[PDB]
């Protein structure tokens, strides 16, 4: 589950790194075997990294980046 | 004869750098005034011993320090004299520090000041702009320094050749962002004396002119993107606008244009960022402040679902203009305002290179012919015009300076640069400009420096010309006006003369060149381009211009040259025959040329008016935008002269006949107005066809526009009118309707969210045919709670453009002149209908009654209006009957 809001409110940047971030993988403390609406041009997806497919964990393991783009032009990693 | 009573600064002192701290107060004081407080230190070098410090200061109150208005300190061991006294000299806008001794040659000194000024709503200096966010009043602190208002925010040597470095600090509410030319130096920090304020210091600026400084405090939001040349681009606007995406197009075009200009001119943009910011209140279109370019919202923001294609073209062209100034104006700066075209003409030309780059399918460079060449030839055919480069000794006061921000400096500058690029080729031109920019970066230039570097480029490329660049271009730069080239195709003879709309006008400005030009003449024969020619003399002969049999020739292919062309009557007839046979055989731009030239020659009594009118006959089957626009613009004079006379009926009947087939064509091609053409020029052609049909009484047009406006009234939140058509639909629906349509449009205006829509409604509201409604609207134009001050005069002009509003507005100006002045375009617009002895006498009596008050930056304009009025009186007398007969015989 992921949710985020675009920066705004005064002096902030609307097409930069999102203001609010919540990446909550349930059952985490390393666990082993979309809320954000279309707020303007902002969208997001999961992208591949070192693993070939598209034990999970948000902490470093001895990865797959979560990308969030604006108008398919400005991309931001979480 | 006292230095403090002369308008130009002495040459005795020259600044090196400044620090300035400014603190705006965005809430009123006990007196209801918005104020800012500041401090400054200027470091300067004494070039010649003097016992006085003369520095600009405007509407600033000084806080005493160590017993005087300023503190004077030594540098590097210097021991400055004690201060005797200071004075504020209001006419020359100076602070004058009288000293008990003389400064030492080649020594440095520092002067410290502490001051306060009004953050007025006057759009000049450091001022306030206001908008609403819901029910919350938002107040913004912003700047406009050009030409001579930097002195209104802090004391400075406020002349463009007094370049210096600037160290800016802004003290602002802790919740609000401070912006300046440079990026912030570190984080904003709370003010120690009061943590409700933050202190934001900015990095030192490059060496630069005072008129380019900017200080903005707001809670705007922005979007940003690093451009491919590494420059950070930010688009700043009211939070709602940024969130709505109205800055996205500017972000799309700004960086790419900047990189394009840097590459094209082989000259990097040297600053780390270029901010673009849109202000709710701004006098001009924009201002090229180095690092912090300001714009009207209507020149920067754009809404793809409600803004027109014309709005988009304005945005991209204004951005290109302001970015062009980063090279032509900021990096290299005029020595003095007399050479203003070196900034604005280049920017006026180079904008087309940038905009065409951003929108290569629009073919905007072509529009330079209508929007610049023919725009400026109107005023540059007057005896009261002025040279591209005015003598420096004539330009001294702020009024004389602001007078030069006119059609000559912008549009003639651009036209002459277009011509130079054409005969040199653009590649050679830009090589020479790159050399110019490299040599004079961070310095100041006059026109001769430009000629020298262009000559270096010509020599490097072995371009052969009839003489040096200097001798060719001085003819176009140091004397006013332009030639008409008259061709006798029987013999192939050419001659030139200074083109004057009134043969009787009294030319009083001498020219060392005798109003003779060196003219690059291009030409086509029966559609095939011929060899280029150089006209060096008052007259010449060449077989290029001789014809026999059926052949015709035309000069000035694509109107690259800044001159008008006349022909013998036989060649004119051949041209008209070609237009009837197959008008596509003549380049569209040369068709516009044929129309505009013929109409102007007719005004000057060089061709019969019937020849110019005959040149419009083919328009009944012309679908291209440009020739129609040239015709409509030329006929605008006929409308101004005749729309209160018996001629207007027949004139409208003629235009109705000529435009009806085009209107029906667009009705079919657009699927009954459901779509708009893909090509920009076709979109503009459609808009002109609708405007012409409705203005001249085509019943299908009146029905269409009233129906569309009623449908909007029935669904106010679902506007069914394509943005391109809104201006004309609104105007004609209001004209065709009554109080209910007017009140609807007014309420849409007051609640408007996009400035383009507001602009269209505000213009449309002046189209009411009811005098009482126009009077009420006039009363609204003066209330800043109803119409923003930045838009007051524009709206009055819209009213004066209405035939029913002419007398209303002229009487208003006569009745309210003192109040208006104490609290230029208006004179020009209000007087252009004048065609009677009575109106001339009214204008002269107005002049007499207000000579003491003066006319400021409208002085020249009044003289031009008088000249035009006298010409208009004579022209109507000579033509009113013949034109009536022509329209009568051709309207059937
Ligand atoms: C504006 O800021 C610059 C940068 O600090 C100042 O330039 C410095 O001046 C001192 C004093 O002469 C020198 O020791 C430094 O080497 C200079 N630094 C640079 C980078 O030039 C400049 O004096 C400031 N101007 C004012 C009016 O305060
Ligand atoms: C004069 O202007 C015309 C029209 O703007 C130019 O013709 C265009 O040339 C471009 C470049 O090849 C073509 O892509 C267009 O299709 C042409 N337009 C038309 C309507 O055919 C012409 O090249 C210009 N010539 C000069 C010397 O300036
Ligand atoms: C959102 O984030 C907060 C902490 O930032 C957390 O307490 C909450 O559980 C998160 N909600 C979801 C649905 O992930
Ligand atoms: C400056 O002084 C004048 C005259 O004393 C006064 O009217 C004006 O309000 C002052 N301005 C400010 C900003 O205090
Ligand atoms: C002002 O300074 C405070 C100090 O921490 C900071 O929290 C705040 O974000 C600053 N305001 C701006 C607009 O940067
Ligand atoms: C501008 O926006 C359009 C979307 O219509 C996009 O295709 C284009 O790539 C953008 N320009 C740049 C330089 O990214
Ligand atoms: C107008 O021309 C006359 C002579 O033709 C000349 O004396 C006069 O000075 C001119 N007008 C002006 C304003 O100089
Ligand atoms: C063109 O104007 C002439 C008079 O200058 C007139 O005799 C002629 O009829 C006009 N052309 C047409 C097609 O009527
Ligand atoms: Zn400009």
């Amino acid at each position: 589950y992921v949710d985020f809001k675009p920066q705004s409110g005064g002096g902030k940047c609307f097409n930069c790194y999102p203001a609010g971030v919540n990446i909550t993988l349930a059952n985490f403390n390393p666990l082993c075997v979309a809320v954000y609406a279309n707020v303007g041009r902002w969208s997001a997806s999961i992208n591949t990294g070192n693993c070939p497919f598209s034990c999970f964990s948000l902490k470093d393991i001895p990865a797959m980046p979560i990308v969030a783009n604006w108008a398919y032009s400005k991309y931001y990693t979480i | 004869s006292k230095a403090w009573n002369r308008y130009r600064l002495p040459n005795t002192l020259k600044p090196d750098s400044y620090r300035v701290t400014l603190r705006p107060y965005l809430t009123p004081n006990d007196r209801g005034l918005y104020v800012f407080k500041g401090s400054s230190t200027v470091r300067f070098t004494c070039k010649e011993a003097t016992d006085v410090i003369i520095i600009h200061s405007k509407k600033l109150n000084y806080t005493l320090s160590q017993g005087h208005r300023v503190v004077l300190r030594g540098v590097g061991g210097s021991q400055p004299p004690d201060i005797d006294k200071t004075e504020l000299v209001e006419p020359t806008e100076y602070l004058v520090v009288h000293l008990k001794g003389s400064l030492v040659k080649d020594s440095q000194y520092e002067m410290d000041s502490e001051f306060e000024g009004e953050l007025a709503d006057d759009l000049a200096g450091f001022y306030r702009s206001e908008y609403m966010e819901g029910n919350v009043r938002k107040v913004v602190a912003t700047t406009q320094m050009q030409a001579a208002d930097a002195r209104k925010s802090f004391p400075c040597f406020d002349e463009p050749a007094m370049k210096a470095e600037f160290n800016i600090t802004l003290i602002h509410p802790k919740d609000l962002t401070a912006l300046s030319n440079m990026l912030p130096k570190g984080p904003s920090t709370p003010l120690p004396e009061d943590p409700n304020w933050n202190v934001t210091e900015f990095h030192t600026t490059p060496k630069m002119s005072t008129y380019l400084l900017a200080f903005i405090v707001s809670e705007f939001d922005y979007v940003e993107k690093q451009a491919s040349n590494g420059v950070l681009i930010r688009i700043w606007a009211r939070p709602s606008a940024i969130a709505a995406g109205h800055g996205d197009y500017a972000l799309n075009v700004t960086g790419p244009i900047l990189n394009f200009f840097a590459g094209h001119y082989d000259t990097p943009y040297p600053l780390p960022k270029s901010d673009q910011i849109g202000l709710p209140d701004f006098n001009a279109g924009a201002m090229e402040n180095w690092g912090l370019v300001t714009y009207r919202e209507n020149s920067l923001l754009f809404d793809p679902l409600s803004s027109s294609s014309s709005n988009k073209e304005r945005v991209v062209t204004v951005i290109a203009h302001e970015l062009a100034h980063q090279w032509f104006g900021n990096l290299v700066t005029i020595e003095w305002w007399n050479d203003l075209w070196l900034n604005e003409g280049f920017a006026s030309y180079v904008e087309y290179l940038g905009a065409d780059y951003a929108e290569p399918t629009w073919n905007l460079k072509d529009l330079m012919v209508l929007n610049d060449v023919y725009r400026v030839m109107a005023v540059d055919a007057l005896a009261s015009s002025h040279p591209l480069s005015t003598p420096a000794s004539e330009i001294n006061t702020p009024a004389q300076i602001s007078e030069l921000f006119d059609a000559i400096s912008y549009s003639k500058g651009a036209s002459v640069l277009r011509m130079l690029s054409s005969f040199l080729s653009e590649d050679v031109f830009k090589q020479g400009l790159a050399s110019y920019l490299h040599t004079f970066a961070y310095q100041n230039t006059i026109y001769l420096n430009l000629w020298d570097h262009l000559q270096e480029a010509v020599n490097n490329r072995s371009i052969q010309l009839p003489t040096t660049v200097r001798d060719i271009m001085n003819r176009w730069t140091l004397q006013m006006g332009f030639p008409v080239i008259t061709v006798d195709t029987s013999t192939g003879t050419l001659s030139q003369e200074h083109f004057l709309l009134d043969p009787d006008s009294n030319v009083t400005r001498p020219s060392e060149f005798n109003y003779v030009w060196i003219v690059p003449i291009t030409s086509i024969r029966d559609g095939r381009q011929q060899q280029d020619y150089w006209l060096i003399d008052v007259r010449a002969q060449n077989d290029l211009f001789s014809t026999s049999g059926n052949e015709w020739v035309l000069l000035n292919l694509n109107v690259t040259g800044y001159y008008r062309v006349n022909y013998d009557e036989e060649n004119w007839r051949k041209i008209q025959t070609q237009l009837q046979r197959d008008h596509s055989a003549i380049p569209v731009i040369n068709r516009a040329q044929i129309i505009n030239d013929a109409f102007n020659l007719a005004s000057a009594h060089k061709v019969p008016v019937t020849l110019a009118l005959n040149n419009t006959l083919f328009l009944i089957e012309e679908r291209q935008y440009m020739p129609w626009e040239a015709a409509l613009s030329s006929l605008s004079y006929f409308k101004l002269m005749f729309d209160r006379s018996e001629v207007y009926g027949p004139m409208k009947n003629y235009l109705k006949k000529q435009v009806t087939p085009l209107f029906i064509h667009f009705r079919n091609n657009t699927n009954n107005w459901r779509e708009i053409p893909e090509n920009l020029m076709d979109q503009y052609s459609e808009v002109n066809a609708i405007s012409t049909a409705c203005s001249n009484g085509v019943p299908e047009c009146e029905e269409m526009v009233s129906g569309l406006f009623k449908q909007w009234m029935e669904n106010p939140n679902n506007n069914p009118i394509h943005p391109n058509l809104r201006s004309t639909v609104y105007c004609n629906a209001i004209a065709q309707g009554g109080e209910e349509e007017w009140d609807f449009a007014w309420e849409q205006f007051r609640n408007a969210t996009l400035v383009n829509e507001a602009d269209k409604l505000r213009a449309a509201l002046a189209c009411s045919k009811e005098l009482w409604i126009l009077n009420r609207y006039l009363s609204y134009t003066l209330n800043p709670d109803l119409i923003r001050k930045q838009d007051a005069t524009s709206t009055i002009i819209s009213i004066t453009n209405n035939v029913i509003g002419q007398g209303l507005v002229w009487d208003f100006v006569q009745s309210n002149w003192k109040k208006l002045f104490n609290d230029s375009n208006l004179i020009q617009a209000v007087t252009r209908r004048f065609s009677t002895e009575y109106e001339l006498q009214q204008l002269e009596q107005f002049k007499k009654d207000n000579e003491e008050t003066g006319f400021g930056s409208g002085t020249r304009a009044l003289e031009q209006a008088l000249e035009k009025t006298k010409a208009n009186i004579k022209w109507v007398k000579e033509n009113k009957e013949v034109v009536l007969q022509w329209f009568t015989e051709n309207s059937k």
